[PDB]
RNA sequence: ACCUCGGAGCAGAACCCAACCUCCGAGCAGUACAUGCUAAGACUUCACCAGUCAAAGCGAACCUCAAUUGAUCCA
RNA sequence: CCGAGCCUGGUGAUAGCUGGUUGUCCAAGAUAGAAUCUUAGUUCAACUUUAAAUUUGCCCACAGAACCCUAAAUCCCCUU
């Protein structure tokens, strides 16, 4: 009906059938998802770990042993936040996270270590 | 402060407080503490820094200005890349 | 005129600045100082003078 | 009602029998007399009742308090910022549910401004209007919204239910025929072709992620596609739709509206629509 | 004002809900406003006076 | 003769208190260069201008004296 | 009626200074000080007034508030 000369077919001839603009990891459908609110709504994600084929073994075992705290006696890996107010941007820096944990398992401390090398020279005994 | 003009008979706003102040639509003003360009060496960190932080004003010097300043002054300004957004609006304020 | 304010400018190029006094008599200064760019100790010397004191 | 059965048997109501609301209109009050007359509230002596009081914000000599403090760059080229009318994605669920503005047709500043969604004041410098990630929740739009400025949410929960967002940059004298077009029909010019945008907002209008009308539409599935890895829901491709073309309408650059172009006179009175059809004319309002 | 559309889901979105048809049979009624909303609002006087009105 | 600031008595005991009332002083100096950045909460020379104290955190090591001084525009 | 004429006009010049400011009736109500080419004035404070939001306000009981160099008192303070 009317193309200008900074028109998209004159601009870039590259790309001409407007279905070119909509064409087309982490199941959501797999992944369990819940909200609530307590002044911000929180997200909370949970999914069985040993089922997830998307994640391989190594990975796996890794992200057990290394956040004990989280994993439910059901053995699903529950994580929750309520930064913002938006239940989307909570569900982004879940996955965030997620994805951060599996990236670095693919690759007051102090205190602890003194306590620990106190009760290693405190047990000399034998039976 | 120059109630009505001559060629238009309307209020007419001095553009000292406009360089000095800046508005929050509450009704509140902020400043730059005086005498934050001057003399540093001679100054403690402490002082210095309670020099640069702002601060507001006075109900009574915060409404004198007000009965100066006209209306287009006042009308909520909605920026962009804009600090004062946050605190444009107020909360949690009781009495 | 006995002591003299100097300003001394840092060596890495950053343009990191700040004052201190000096005797009139003392030779040129260099100090460390804490520059919050680099975020460490680092050698200023200072090139002239600004006012007497 | 009880109000009516009283008036058939009260009289009728004249000049006599009319009062106004009582506490609207109190009285003046005069300085004549005892109480007033003496001093009429002026003080005793001094330049109170002399009339010869300084000026606002006078300290007697003092340094007055709005000299005193240092001037800072707090609001300088105010009449050049950068400003944009808020628009909050919550209104937009409400007033389609009204049925003001149809979702069946593209929206429109034009449609939005007819709708009286909000107030735009062109003169004031506001190039547009923004969406705002306030109403995430409780949206099923599908709308194809035309904006100006536009945040990541907003974006991604458009195009979650189907819609579409872009960006369209307006020129002031363009904006203002744009939000109220009918007076300049009343004039009879050309409707006037729209310009790029200035020479600082360019990068963000040719960038894909914010939906910019310079940037190429291969790469706006690969914006949709990182929004919902980003956000972590599931990408409807919207070719499917029966009403796929409408979602894709969109206005080339120098043009306001889907029908009309620059250069095109339009008339309302004995309702016509004319064209130069002159090559020199034409080929220019092209350009 | 266009009549809104008649939504298949109630309550409609954005909280909105028009009224019930017939009336009920009361001493009184609230009617809509212009845009079929609640008559109810806020106001505020002296910097004090906190208070909601209904018109 | 004085015009600003600090200390003592008048003002004995929370605070404040003037007199062309009685005394002693100041317009610096010295040592570091984290004399770096930020931050809870409060006082305040009877207004304001100002002047003050500072937990904690980042980043680091392992200030004394009492006044010891000066706003805005402008350069 | 010349330390510089008289007339008109600018001019209703300006004057922190004096002079005076019109009907009736009622309530509340004199209040530390700081700065100022400032002390015959003005801005702020404090006091006073109006219309309101909220709850503590006042009097205050044991305890508590310095060495230096023996006063009437004062500050705070639950109860009442
Ligand atoms: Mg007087
Ligand atoms: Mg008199
Ligand atoms: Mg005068
Ligand atoms: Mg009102
Ligand atoms: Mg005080
Ligand atoms: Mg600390
Ligand atoms: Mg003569
Ligand atoms: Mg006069
Ligand atoms: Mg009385
Ligand atoms: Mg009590």
């Amino acid at each position: 009906e009317f193309k200008s000369i900074y028109s998209l077919d004159k601009l870039y001839p590259e790309s001409q059938g407007s279905d070119t603009a909509w064409r087309v990891d982490i199941p959501l459908d797999r992944l369990t998802i819940s909200y609530c609110r307590s002044v911000n709504s929180k997200a909370e994600v949970r999914f069985h770990l040993a089922t997830a084929e998307w994640i391989a073994e190594p990975v796996r075992q890794k992200i057990a042993i290394t956040h004990k705290n989280k994993i439910n006696r059901l053995g699903e890996l529950i994580l929750t936040s309520e930064s913002s107010r938006y239940q989307f941007r909570n569900l982004a820096d879940c996955l965030q996270k997620i994805r951060d944990m599996i990236t670095e398992a693919s690759q007051k401390l102090h205190r602890i270590r003194i306590e620990n090398m106190n009760r290693e020279r405190l047990r000399q005994k034998r039976i | 402060l120059t109630y009505f003009s001559a060629r238009k008979g309307k209020r007419k706003t001095v553009k000292a407080v406009i360089d000095r102040f800046l508005r929050l639509h509450c009704g509140l003003w902020v400043r730059r503490k005086a005498g934050y360009k001057k003399k540093l060496w001679k100054k403690t960190p402490a002082r210095k820094k309670r020099l640069r932080e702002f601060v507001f004003c006075n109900k009574t010097q915060s409404k004198l200005l007000d009965k100066m300043t006209t209306s287009f002054w006042k009308r909520r300004n909605w920026y962009v890349d804009d600090p004062y957004q946050k605190y444009h609006d107020r909360t949690n304020l009781k009495v | 005129s006995k002591n003299i304010l100097v300003r001394m400018v840092s060596e890495a190029g950053t343009g990191f600045c700040f004052n201190t006094k000096r005797n009139r008599l003392r030779e040129k200064l260099t100090l460390l100082h804490y520059d919050p760019v680099v975020k460490q100790r680092v050698l200023f010397v200072e090139k002239k003078k600004i006012r007497s004191l | 009602a009880r109000a009516l059965d009283l008036l058939r048997g009260l009289p009728r109501v004249s000049l006599a029998n009319l009062k106004p609301n009582p506490g609207s209109k109190k009285p003046e009050r005069r300085p004549r007399g005892r109480r007033r007359g003496r001093k009429c509230g002026r003080g005793h002596k001094g330049e109170r009742q002399r009339g010869t009081r300084p000026r606002l914000g006078f300290e007697g000599g003092q340094t007055p308090f709005y000299i005193r403090i240092p001037k800072y760059g707090f609001n300088e080229g105010h009449s050049f910022r950068r400003q944009y009318k808020p628009l909050s994605l919550n209104r937009l669920q409400y007033l389609i549910d009204l049925g003001r503005v149809d979702p069946s047709q593209p929206i429109d500043l034009t449609q939005l401004v007819n709708g009286r969604g909000v107030t735009i004041q062109p003169l004031k410098r506001d190039y547009g209007v923004q969406l705002v990630e306030e109403g995430a929740d409780t949206f099923t739009a599908k709308v194809n919204i035309e904006v100006q400025l536009a945040s990541e949410l907003a974006i991604a929960a458009i195009e979650k239910n189907g819609g579409v967002v872009t960006t369209a940059f307006y020129d002031p004298r363009s904006l203002d025929i744009v939000c109220k077009p009918v007076p300049f029909f009343l004039r009879g010019q050309p409707i006037p072709k729209r310009m790029l945008p200035p020479e600082e907002l360019v990068p963000y209008y040719t960038d894909a992620k914010n939906r910019g009308y310079l940037a190429d539409p291969a790469k706006f599935p690969e914006a949709r596609l990182e929004l919902a890895r980003k956000y972590g829901y599931i990408l409807p491709d919207i070719t499917k739709d029966e009403l796929f073309k409408m979602l894709c309408t969109r206005k080339d650059p120098r043009q306001i509206f889907f029908g009309l172009a620059p250069g095109w006179v339009v008339n309302m009175a004995d309702k016509k629509i004319l064209k130069p059809t002159d090559e020199n004319l034409l080929k220019y309002y092209t350009s | 004002i266009p009549d809104p559309p008649k939504h298949e889901h109630y309550p409609t979105p954005s909280g909105w809900q028009p009224p019930r048809d017939p009336p009920p049979n009361l001493p009184y009624f609230v009617r809509r406003s212009r845009m079929h909303n609640i008559p109810v609002y806020k106001d505020i006087t002296h910097g004090n006076r906190q208070m909601t009105v209904i018109r």
